[PDB]
Parts: C-alpha cells; sequence; structure tokens
RNA sequence: UCGCCUCCUAAAAGGUAACGGAGGCGCCCAAAGGUCCCCUCAGGCGGGACGGAAAUCCGCCGGAGAGCGCAAGGGUAGAAG
RNA sequence: GCCCGGAUAGCUCAGCCGGUAGAGCAGGGGAUUGAAAAUCCCCGUGUCCUUGGUUCGAUUCCGAGUCCGGGCACCA
RNA sequence: GCAUGGCCCUUACGGCCUGGGCGACACACGUGCUACAAUGCCCACUACAAAGCGAUGCCACCCGGCAACGGGGAGCUAAUCGCAAAAAGGUGGGCCCAGUUCGGAUUGGGGUCUGCAACCCGACCCCAUGAAGCCGGAAUCGCUAGUAAUCGCGGAUCAGCCAUGCCGC
C-alpha cells in the first residue's frame, strides 16, 4: 500500500509512452532522489545552535536531516571556515513519495497564495527546484515548537532529460504550473 | 473605565448605548 | 536503516473538509487539511477571494449603454 | 570684468554672540550676459521669505560691492 | 487544561481563564460556557474531564484561535502592501493607519523618546 | 464603510464598462479617487488624480473592495531634516 | 645591518659576492601525532526561501588552478587534502 | 626572584569589608529669566586586565598569569 | 468680521469647478482627557436634581436585530408630549493585590448612520487584539466654602463630527 505509487505506475507511465516513450522499460522519465536544504532562516545558527529545524523539519518529512557546515573564509557574512550553517536532508524511494504526495496534494496548499509553480525553472535531466519563501507554514503543523519562520528549499532530481520529458513526468503526476 | 467602550461607564461617557448599556 | 533518532513511522488520518485524501503514512493525525478545495491547475481554481459580496443586483448593465453616439 | 560660466552661491552674515542685533543671509544666481548688456537684478522672491523692504538693501550691496572686480 | 493551544488557565474562573487565549475575550468566553452547561464561577482547578473536553471541543472547533488567527492578521496586513494601498504604506512606514494625528503623539506606533534636535 | 449600496461614479463606470464591450487602451484618467475600485473591472490601468497629477494604477484585482484613491498617496514625504529652536 | 628560512641574482651538478632584488622565523598542534576504514576539490554554467558577486542545495562540466596552521618554493587527490 | 600596590565609559577617576556599576569633562534635551549669560534636572556610552576557583549570585572573595608602579635581591 | 486713508493687481493678485491641502512627522512646548486601582473595579436591582432644547424637530410605545440602528407608530404649536436616565449614591453578587475582571492605546475583521461622496479624513456598534502606565526629575498651577475635590445633565455651532473644547445646571 502506497499513495501516489499507483499514480506513477498506473498513470503517467503510459501517457508518456506514446507522447514520447518507446522500446525500453527503463528509458522512461522517473524520479530517483528528493533532497532539501534549509540553510537556517533569515539568520543562521549561532553557537546556541537551532537544531529545532533538525528535530522538527526532520519529522515533517519523516527522518532526521544531516548537518552541513560552511567552508572558505566569510568576512562580511559572519561565518568562517564553517561550522555549521547547514542541516539538510536528501532521501529517495518510499519517503520520496510519502513526503511529496501525502504533502504534494494536501500539504503544499493552505498557504495563502497565488497561481502555480514557476514554469521556466527546469534545466537538463529535468530536476526543477522550486523553493517556497521557506515559510515552515503547514503541512504537518501541530503548533507550539515555534521559534523561527525557517522552512526550506526543495530539490527534485528525476531521470528524464530536456524539460518536456521531465515536466511531462511532474505535470502529469500532479504539479500545478505556469503563470 | 471611562474610555473602555465595552462597559457601563464607557458608554455613559461616550454618550451612547449598546450591548453594554441598553436603552432601558 | 539507521537505529535510533529516526521518527516513528505510523499511519493515522488525513481528515479533509472536502472528502477523504492521502492515506495515512506520515506522523500527524489531526490537521486543517484542504487538499485544494479547488485544485488550481490552470483553472478549476483561481477562486480569487475578491467576490464583491453581492455583485450585480445594483449598478449593473444600465445607465444607457453607448447609445446613438454614432449620430 | 565679467564672469564666463554661470554660478550659484550663498551670502551669509550671521551676527549673534552677545546678541546685539541679528543677521540677513541670502542666496543668488549669477550668470553672464551678451556684451554690452550691463547689470540686471532678478527679484525671484517666493512667499515673501524676504521683506519687500530689505530687497533694495541686498541689491545696494551687490551693485555697490560690484565696483571693484 | 490545554485548550486551543498550550494555554492552561487554572486557579482562575473559567470565564476569566479562557481570556488567556488569542481569540477569547470575556465575550466569546462567557458564551462557550453557557453552550456547554459549564458553571462559569467554577475554578479551572475543578473542571471535570467531561466538561474539560466537553468544552475543549466547542472552543477549539468553532472559531479559529491562537496561532491560527495570528497568521490571519499577518496575511491581511501584508495584503495591504500590494500596488500602493495607503493603509498599507502605513504599516510599512510604521505609523498609525486609522487616520490619527502624528504631529504629536502616535507614540504607540513609534519609538518612545527619540529626540533629535538638529 | 458605507451601507447597502456600493458606490461608483456613473461616468467613471461607463468609460469602463462600454470599454468592456470591445476592450483596449488603458488611457483612462479620472479624478474620481472617491469611487470604489471597479470589481466588474479587474485589469485596466486607471489614472487616478493625485491632486497634482494622474498616477496610473494597474489595478490588479486583489484590490476590489477599496477605493481608487487608496492607491494614489496624496502627500509627499521622505524623512525630516534638522530642527532649530530659539524661535 | 649582525642568527635562522624561501625565491632570484647563480652563467641548466654542487657552490658562489655587493649597504643587489622581494618576503618570512624566535612559534605552534594531545590532535595539527600513530594506525585502520571511508570520502575528493576550486571554479565555469544552469536551477535555486531569506540568499552579495562565494552560506548550505540540486544537475551537468571541471585533473587539479582548491586544500595542506603561518613566508616562499618544491611537492601532492593512485593524498600529504 | 621576594614582598607591596595598581588596571573600572573616549579621557580623568569613585567605587566598602558579595548581589546593583557609577560622579566629572563633552554633547543632547528640558527647567528657570521678559530676554541673554550664569545655575538646576534628565538622558545614551562598559569583556569592571586575563584566567581558573568559591557562591544561588563576583568588578568586589580566594589562587594563579600578563602588563604598570614602589623597595630589595640577581641574571648561568 | 466690519468700516476706512494710502499703495498695489485688473483675459487676473478678480470669478467658476473637480481633486488635493489646512489632518504631513525625526523632534520641542502649552491646555486638557483617560489612568496607574480595593476609599477600587464589574454586573443586576433601586433611588434623589437643575438648567435648557424640540414640527420636513424631539420622537413615546411596539417589533426584527446582541448591538449601533431599522421598520412601524402615539403625543407634542409643549409647566400638558419627550430628549431622561440623571451619575456619584443605596442593596445583593462577583474580583482578591497580580501589569490584574486595574488600564485602555494599537491592530485585524464584521456592521450601522449622516451625506451626492466618508482613500486621504467622520461618528457609532460588535467580535478579536489588547500597548504605556502600579503615582511621576529640575520645576510648576488652581482654590479661603457650598469654594477645592468628585459625579453626572444641558445648550450654542451643527447633515454628520474628530467636543476630551466652550457657556451653563
Ligand atoms: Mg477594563
Ligand atoms: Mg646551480
Ligand atoms: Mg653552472
Ligand atoms: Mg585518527
Ligand atoms: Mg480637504
Ligand atoms: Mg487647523
Ligand atoms: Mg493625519
Ligand atoms: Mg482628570
Ligand atoms: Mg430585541
Ligand atoms: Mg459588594
Ligand atoms: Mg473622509
Ligand atoms: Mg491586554
Ligand atoms: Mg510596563
Ligand atoms: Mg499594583
Ligand atoms: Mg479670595
Ligand atoms: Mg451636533
Ligand atoms: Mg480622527
Amino acid at each position: 500500500d502506497v499513495a501516489l505509487k499507483r499514480k506513477y505506475y498506473e498513470e503517467v507511465r503510459p501517457e508518456l509512452i506514446r507522447r514520447f516513450g518507446y522500446q525500453n522499460v527503463w528509458e522512461v522519465p522517473r524520479l530517483e532522489k528528493v533532497v532539501i536544504n534549509q540553510g537556517l532562516g533569515e539568520a543562521k545558527e549561532d553557537a546556541r545552535i537551532l537544531e529545532k529545524a533538525a528535530q522538527e523539519l526532520a519529522l515533517i518529512t519523516g527522518q532526521k536531516p544531516a548537518v552541513t557546515r560552511a567552508k572558505k573564509s566569510i568576512s562580511n557574512f559572519k561565518l568562517r571556515k564553517g561550522m555549521p550553517i547547514g542541516l539538510r536532508v536528501t532521501l529517495r524511494r518510499d519517503r520520496m513519495w510519502i513526503f511529496l504526495e501525502k504533502l504534494l496534494n494536501v500539504a503544499l496548499p493552505r498557504i495563502r497564495d497565488f497561481r502555480g509553480l514557476n514554469p521556466n525553472s527546469f534545466d537538463g535531466r529535468g530536476n526543477y527546484n522550486l523553493g517556497l519563501r521557506e515559510q515552515l507554514i503547514f503541512p504537518e503543523i501541530t503548533y507550539d515548537m515555534v521559534d523561527a519562520l525557517r522552512g526550506m528549499d526543495i530539490a527534485v532530481v528525476t531521470t528524464a532529460e530536456t524539460d518536456e520529458e521531465a515536466r511531462a513526468l511532474l505535470e502529469l503526476l500532479g504539479f500545478p504550473f505556469r503563470k | 473605565g471611562k474610555g473602555d467602550r465595552r462597559t457601563r461607564r464607557g458608554k455613559i461617557w461616550r454618550g451612547t448605548y449598546g450591548k453594554y448599556r441598553p436603552r432601558k | 536503516m539507521k537505529e535510533g533518532i529516526h521518527p516513528k513511522l505510523v499511519p493515522a488520518r488525513i481528515i479533509c473538509g472536502c472528502g477523504n485524501v492521502i492515506e495515512t503514512y506520515s506522523t500527524k493525525p489531526e490537521i486543517y487539511v484542504e487538499v485544494c478545495s479547488k485544485c488550481h491547475p490552470f483553472y478549476t481554481g483561481q477562486q480569487r477571494f475578491v467576490d464583491t459580496e453581492g455583485r450585480v443586483e445594483r449598478f449593473q448593465r444600465r445607465y444607457g449603454d453607448s447609445y446613438r453616439k454614432g449620430r | 570684468e565679467t564672469i564666463t560660466k554661470p554660478v550659484d552661491v550663498e551670502g551669509k552674515f550671521i551676527r549673534q554672540t552677545g546678541g546685539r542685533g541679528q543677521y540677513g543671509h541670502v542666496k543668488i544666481k549669477v550668470e553672464p550676459l551678451p556684451r554690452g548688456s550691463g547689470f540686471e537684478f532678478v527679484n525671484a522672491i517666493v512667499g515673501g521669505v524676504i521683506p519687500k523692504e530689505y530687497i533694495p538693501a541686498v541689491q545696494k550691496g551687490i551693485e555697490e560691492a560690484m565696483q571693484s572686480g | 487544561a490545554r485548550i486551543a493551544g498550550v494555554e492552561i488557565p487554572r486557579n482562575k474562573r473559567v470565564d476569566v481563564a479562557l481570556t488567556y487565549i488569542y481569540g477569547i475575550g470575556k465575550a466569546r468566553a462567557k458564551e462557550a460556557l453557557e453552550k456547554t452547561g459549564i458553571n462559569p464561577a467554577t475554578r479551572v482547578k475543578d473542571l471535570t474531564e467531561a466538561e474539560v473536553v466537553r468544552l475543549r471541543e466547542y472552543v477549539e472547533n468553532t472559531w479559529k484561535l491562537e496561532g491560527e488567527l495570528r497568521a490571519e492578521v499577518a496575511a491581511n496586513i501584508k495584503r495591504l502592501m500590494d500596488i500602493g494601498c495607503y493603509r498599507g504604506l502605513r504599516h510599512r512606514r510604521g505609523l498609525p493607519v486609522r487616520g490619527q494625528r502624528t504631529r504629536t503623539n502616535a507614540r504607540t506606533r513609534k519609538g518612545p523618546r527619540k529626540t533629535v534636535a538638529g | 464603510s458605507l451601507k447597502k449600496g456600493v458606490f461608483v461614479d456613473d461616468h467613471l463606470l461607463e468609460k469602463v464598462l462600454e470599454l468592456n464591450a470591445k476592450g483596449e487602451k488603458r488611457l483612462i484618467k479620472t479624478w474620481s479617487r472617491r469611487s470604489t475600485i471597479v470589481p466588474e473591472m479587474v485589469g485596466h490601468t486607471i489614472a487616478v488624480y493625485n491632486g497634482k497629477q494622474h498616477v496610473p494604477v494597474y489595478i490588479t484585482e486583489n484590490m476590489v473592495g477599496h477605493k481608487l484613491g487608496e492607491f494614489a498617496p496624496t502627500r509627499t514625504y521622505r524623512g525630516h531634516g534638522k530642527e532649530a529652536k530659539a524661535t
């Protein structure tokens, strides 16, 4: 039992094969990774860490994130050779669907706002990369544990190539778009 | 409370009536 | 895998003020919900929360359209 | 003598340490005219920021001190 | 007695306690109590599981309280900053919006004791 | 906040509506900064008088329960400068 | 100015002077040491919530221009990082 | 090396036998005067030298360390 | 305000209109209002004034609405009708010393009413917010009796109202 799962195997999968498709059961556009970096709102860590973004955001996607740390010298940013300033989380397979699907069509919404996802945003290999104004506002809220408006930036790497093959995969999977 | 609209005094003062100072 | 730390992983309920939705699989039971109440894809959405209360009914298509301005 | 490029300047004269009297600071625009034009006084006074009385006084100082270049 | 959020009055009358919620004034508060058969004058330190949830149900379902509401305002506020809304440029500048006077006063929306005498 | 009426100048309204018959140029300046932002008119470019000049307002549509004046600040101000007392 | 280190002058071994040219040292590290196991950079171009023109991300392209406590040189990712 | 003392706002200095950091200069507001000086009031400015300790709590107490100052040692 | 000698402008320094402005805001000061609370506050009930004002005006009494108001609608040319009811007081209950059931600023939202029209810029009502203030430095003001202090009521202006002002009771 999985939610979207079917949506891709049952739907999208075929509409593509013949709209494109042909021959191999592999050269078909499909996702493989879903990473997401926070960065730490409009003010980074500080010796007194934050890690709430960790513990909280961790389970807003189901599974703790890692901790990245800067590099090189900063000067006018306040940082140094780094440590920390990161805290991101990748993850594929199951959790990839569950996180974006059980949140794609039910979560993303609610946040008081406009049209669809920024069109011209893909590149090659079709990966896109949106990036809400962070705003940790919904889904999985269960208030309290409210210190900063930290949210994130989502990265979605798919197989495919060009933008159509990629876009077709998302567009026909449940990704409202263009303004 | 003379400046508190939501009260007896508040209303009397302002010279008005309402949910908090009914016209008898 | 990774023992410890990881959440709990358990199904619950995705309520919904407009019919059921996604099948439990996260870590939250209750929630405002609202899948979309109007999708949004292209149309079927843009419910533009501007509806001037009781539009029409007054000031409508009258006053005398263009008229015989042609003369 | 005459100037070549039009200039804009301010004339100051603040007298108030002991407080006997006061002062009368002012600003003006000075630019060159075709040869043979002579002198001219532009009376560009707005809402009366200056008394219609001290004007000729501020002119009898320009014109006057205009003797020696 | 965690109600709308994490605000558990107690030691204080239920009618006065509720107030401590961000959406519950003596008004609404006093209503919910008579729409749940709860005796107002009863301290929270006596509320029964029954009444507690029996009440928690109403309050927490009807209107949108603490946090939930909070966000609303913020939204409405920013929406006034669109194409050039005056009541909006008012929030931006950080001055009164309800037509008040600024030559003097207006301190509630300004910094107490600014000075700056040339 | 008026009553059961909704207000709009009859002639600021016309120029608009008869224009919706065909649709075109946004060259539509009105001094009626007093009229309610034309709901049944979300998209033209209205030139609301500023008391000094006509400030074009794109008038999107998220702004319909307002007035054409709310989008034409009438006063000009950009911080103060120096004080001076002793008088 | 006076001892020590790097480069040049030094004429393709080594060495080589002048009050010749140009910079450093008088420390430091218990992890910046030993070993075992993993990992690979800088930038360029995309796409990116706050994001400078380098915070951290994602995708290609990139044999080393990054890194190696501090001068300079030599060395170095088939690692010394 | 030994004893003794000192380091507190940009400068000049109080800090009382533990809790809080202050006068002064300068400047900015006020107040007083019919007015201008003079005078009064109110502001903003601290790693309290650094380290470890003691205490619920340290600028204060204790131990060391650096840099000043005073006296006496002495320096392969 | 008006009047008035002289000076000055007369396709404008006169006149009309729409819109703005006199309501601006880093700041300073004057007069005030509301307070910081228990000799207080809140709610229900129950008393005792004076001086004034009212016909395209004051508007009883009903009814819808929680309200503001809205429909209906009597009387009243008003010592004959009503704007009223005065408030502080009194009685019963509630609060229990906390930035509070003190205080109400500010802000969001939903409405009402006047007027062609309430963006700048009205007044009310209702829900939700609920700020500074728990007594005030140098200084400084008022009052010698039904005065001060405190409580409310009326009127002129006025469609409405920014009146916390003013003249009065
Ligand atoms: Mg109150
Ligand atoms: Mg050689
Ligand atoms: Mg040789
Ligand atoms: Mg090791
Ligand atoms: Mg005006
Ligand atoms: Mg005025
Ligand atoms: Mg104003
Ligand atoms: Mg008073
Ligand atoms: Mg009723
Ligand atoms: Mg009692
Ligand atoms: Mg207005
Ligand atoms: Mg409050
Ligand atoms: Mg306070
Ligand atoms: Mg107190
Ligand atoms: Mg006397
Ligand atoms: Mg009136
Ligand atoms: Mg006002």
